[PDB]
């Protein structure tokens, strides 16, 4: 590995960087209330763009939609808000001086506490854009233009009897798996057994249904992925809690006796990593998911691949030096 | 004869020969070549290698000599010669700059440059938006250029701003461009179709325009012959070679198959014009001889055209060539170029 | 594939090209739309057409056409006229595509 | 009646435009040509393309991946997403005209109904014997009112003392 270095003159803590799809440009948020856009050029630079207010409250993530969609951001808040964003040619108004030519089109305001996650959808399913909340609840809105911006229809409520710190879409363009969501819980209850949470959309009912539910991740949850789909048969989970965990998810074919309900998954933990020796508060995968990154408060990014044999190990160790 | 290929380390884009002295007895000596899909793009200066020695030690000189480089931005998408010592290139970033070679110090230099001579407009406010430049012709000292946002410029070596631009001379991209006569050019496009402009004309809309019937081909590159300002080549998305006769009616005079895929230049040889050659996205050089101007035959089964691919095997693509007297050089996403002094042995 | 940086329509034909070769379609369409939304967003109807075209998008067809017609009345004429004509085949894309055709039909006639 | 017949449907709702008539014998009529689709040989689905065609369905470039009865079930779900002001009139109609014939209702069908009354549904079910998909339906129909999907039964807000009762 090699390192560049820049300044984000971010004027409290961040919360959150995203990519865009093809890692020309990235989106920085922060406890200053603003979100910052920075471009990578065609000498190998990265410049700030733009650099905007963008919330009341301090904001918690930041994701791009894909780019069949154009030039849209998204941004949650502890005001309870989301908030829509797109980039416009042309509309730079100097009569109101230092705005951004990033123009919010919507606020989303349904969430009843702070909104803790927000991720657009896998393309296929349209635009879409999911949100979690403090209310114990996931909401997807559902844009009916892709130009008309300011429109998003609240089409799915779902409860899941604890509260919401993290989501994570299925990232399935095969038609061979419904849409799915899972959803990760900040509780710190002994009361409520399991802290991973998974839905599928059941179009027989029109509902997002529950399928499973991860009765070993007894733990409070503060981040999780779904692993890009090599044409697995098999779904792939991350998970960041006390330690790093991998999950293995694979469909359970039904009998044609077994109508109406969901899927259910055969499920097994295919690794589990304390070697943080602290709490796990990230889990990314690279584009082709037989590559994970997690971060801890051991001051530590750690990588973790599969070897020829499927025995998940640590690969490589990102850390800083303080010199 | 054989043919000299170089690994350069950088894709090229464009290859170009330095022109000759008038009544000069040299070959083409001097080259120089444009890259693309960096995280670095150059234009550097290149002389061929000198195949003909050996001294005592052993050591084979004959390599295709670096003279100097300069950095560019964006990607070099057009480039050609303006003098004996000045380079016009175009760019992704809608700039179009002018350099200078420094015989006495083997340097390059910028030595005029329009940032923004291509650009993407919008509602209400100057916060353009990039569009690439996509071709370049001279006319010492005049120069013509097109790219994505439709637009024609006409540009001098010896002035700063635009002497004309014309927006929106079409609502898709502009591929390349040639001059006719002098104030009168001709343009392609994303349709299938051939432009004609006149810089005479106060209106800004096209003196004339030839198409494909119906059918959308676009049309990647052009030339014009020599000594018949009037027929023109053009080369498709397909691998089609068609030419033109812009005196008679909307149409080509004649339709060849040339490649397997878009093809992305076509030229004329400069003092054999009776000779074409041209490149591609099928991953193959050609040359053409014909020896009514032969291009102009409307039956291919009777008149000839004698058809030679130049490299041996298939690359990936060629992107460019350029040929002068008996000498030809071709560049590569191979990250190569390749050379001959002599075409016709 | 998806993720190459399609800063000219020259690279993106040659993308293009290795998703066809290669029977991508859903990726053709991606990138397809990704270059007519690159277009709407600088405005350059042309390209947004025949990108949306190549995608065969009936959706984006039918935008595409929803910014022609308002062009129209925001002016009196339109920003092209050869590339309304020479539809083809294509017109037929969506039943506003179809009316774009048929209006230049009508001034032709 | 005699539009709806020849099934000529889109003239006959263009005529009770015109004369306030109800849209109840169309919506009947036009779940009647696809009860004898659905139901229909090869020469049934010939004579549908005639009729098919005359409701301009011209949008629809011709893949060859579907058939007469499911642009049929199409051109109906189309029209009860047109006519949105009286649709708990159509669905019980079209849904009635179904089970008086024995056909299980399309999954479009039901979870369009459902955002319009799951009680006139829960209703039909009892007058149909439908008792399983009834459970299901009052335990879907329990489960929205619990924020499982409260938007898909056309509920505005789950049951929250902060919101309508």
């Amino acid at each position: 590995f090699v390192a560049r270095s820049i300044a984000a003159d971010h004027k409290d803590l961040i919360h959150d960087v995203s990519f865009d799809f093809h890692g020309r440009r990235m989106a920085t948020c922060s406890s200053d209330q603003s979100v910052k856009v920075w471009d990578k050029s065609e000498s190998g630079d990265w410049h700030c763009t733009a650099s905007w207010k963008t919330h009341s409250g301090s904001v918690w993530r930041v994701t791009w939609a894909h780019p069949e969609f154009g030039q849209v951001l998204a941004s949650c808040s502890f005001d309870r808000t989301a908030a829509v964003w797109e980039e416009i040619v042309g509309e730079s108004n100097d009569k109101l001086r230092g705005q951004s030519h990033w123009v919010k089109r919507t606020t989303l305001v349904d969430s009843r506490t702070s909104v803790t996650d927000v991720k657009f959808a896998p393309k296929h399913m349209g635009l879409m854009l999911a949100t979690c909340s403090a209310d114990g609840i996931v909401r997807i809105y559902e844009a009916p233009d892709v130009m008309n911006l300011s429109q998003w229809s609240l089409q799915h409520e779902i409860s899941c009897k604890l509260s919401c710190s993290c989501i994570s879409w299925n990232p399935s363009s095969s038609r061979a798996h419904s849409p799915m969501i899972a959803v990760g819980s900040d509780d710190s209850s002994p009361n409520a057994m399991a802290k991973v949470q998974i839905f599928e959309y059941n179009e027989n009912t029109r509902k997002y249904a529950k399928a499973e539910t991860l009765m070993t991740v007894t733990d409070p949850v503060h981040d999780i992925a779904f692993a890009p789909n090599l044409g697995r048969s098999f779904h792939i989970l991350a998970i960041a809690t006390k330690d790093v965990r991998i999950f293995t998810l694979k469909p359970v074919r039904k009998e044609l006796t077994s109508s109406g309900g969901p899927t259910k998954f055969e499920i097994h933990i295919v690794a589990q990593f304390d070697n943080h020796n602290s709490q796990v508060w990230r889990v990314s995968w690279n584009i082709t998911g037989t590559v994970l990154a997690s971060s801890g408060d051991d001051g530590c990014v750690r990588l973790w691949k599969a070897n020829y044999m499927d025995n998940w190990k640590c690969t490589g160790i990102l850390k800083g030096n303080g010199s | 004869e054989e043919i000299y290929a170089k690994f350069v380390s950088q894709k090229i884009s464009k290859t170009r020969w330095r022109p000759l002295p008038p009544g000069s007895l040299q070959t083409a000596e001097t080259f120089a070549t444009g890259s693309w899909d960096n995280e670095e793009n150059y234009i550097s200066l290149w002389s061929i290698g000198d195949f003909g020695n050996l001294d005592s030690d052993g050591g084979f000189e004959g390599d295709h000599q670096l003279l100097c480089d300069i950095r560019h931005h964006g990607d070099v998408m057009d480039l050609q010669f303006f003098d004996q010592e000045r380079i016009v290139a175009a760019s992704s970033t809608g700039c179009v700059t002018v350099f200078l070679h420094h015989p006495n110090n083997q340097t390059l230099s910028v030595n005029q440059q329009w940032t923004t001579a291509h650009y993407h407009t919008g509602p209400g406010s100057p916060s353009y938006s990039s569009a690439p430049c996509t071709g370049v012709v001279c006319n010492n000292p005049e120069i013509v250029t097109v790219g994505e946002d439709g637009r024609i410029n006409l540009f001098r070596a010896d002035h700063k701003e635009a002497v004309r631009t014309i927006d929106n001379a079409d609502s898709s991209t502009l591929h390349a461009v040639t001059f006719l006569r002098t104030p009168e050019i001709l343009t392609v496009n994303s349709i299938g179709q051939l432009k004609i402009w006149d810089f005479r004309q106060q209106g800004n809309e096209p003196s004339q325009i030839l198409s494909l019937t119906g059918d959308r081909v676009p049309l990647h590159c052009v030339d014009r012959h020599p000594n018949q300002q009037h027929v023109v080549a053009t080369g498709g998305q397909d691998g089609m070679l068609s030419i033109w006769d812009v005196r008679q009616g909307t149409m080509p005079v004649s339709l060849l198959k040339a490649h397997e895929a878009e093809m992305w230049e076509v030229h004329f040889h400069p003092s054999n014009p009776e000779h074409l050659f041209t490149c591609s996205e099928d991953g193959s050089l050609w040359h053409w001889d014909a020896s009514i101007s032969s291009w102009l035959s409307t039956d291919p089964a009777k008149d000839r055209i004698e058809i030679t691919s130049l490299l041996p095997s298939r690359s990936l693509s060629v992107n460019t060539l350029d040929v002068l007297g008996p000498c030809l050089v071709c560049g590569t996403d191979a990250e190569a170029i390749y050379v001959t002094r002599h075409l016709f042995s | 594939i998806e993720r190459i940086p399609l800063n000219t329509e020259q690279k993106a034909l040659k993308v293009l090209r290795i998703c066809e070769q290669r029977q991508m379609t859903e990726q053709v369409r991606s990138i397809c739309k990704i270059l007519a939304m690159k277009a709407v967003r600088n405005n350059r109807l042309g390209s947004a057409l025949s990108w949306s075209i190549r995608a065969k998008d009936a959706a984006f067809a039918t935008l595409v056409s929803d910014r022609f017609l308002r062009d129209y009345c925001e002016r009196g004429c339109f920003s092209d006229l050869d590339l309304i004509d020479n539809l083809g085949p294509a017109m037929m894309l969506s039943d506003r595509l179809t009316f774009l055709g048929k209006y230049r039909e009508f001034h032709r006639m | 009646t005699l539009l709806v017949q020849a099934g000529l449907f889109d003239t006959a709702i263009s005529l009770c435009q015109t004369f306030k008539l109800p849209l109840t014998p169309v919506f009947e009529g036009l779940a009647f040509k696809c009860i004898k689709l659905q139901f229909g040989g090869e020469a049934a689905q010939a004579e549908a393309w005639a009729w098919l065609a005359a409701n301009q369905l011209s949008s629809v470039i011709t893949t060859k991946e579907s058939s007469a009865t499911d642009e049929a079930w199409r051109l109906l779900s189309t029209y009860l997403e047109r006519y949105k002001v009286q649709n708990n009139l159509y669905h019980h109609c079209v849904i009635n005209k179904l089970l008086s014939h024995g056909v299980p209702l399309p999954n479009w069908l039901i979870n369009s109904y459902k955002k319009v009354d799951a009680a006139e549904l829960l209703r039909l079910y009892l007058n149909y014997d439908l008792l399983e998909e009834a459970v299901d339906l009052v335990s879907e129909y329990v489960d929205a009112v619990l924020g499982k999907g409260h938007q898909y039964f056309g509920i505005e807000f789950p049951l929250s003392a902060t919101a309508p009762m």
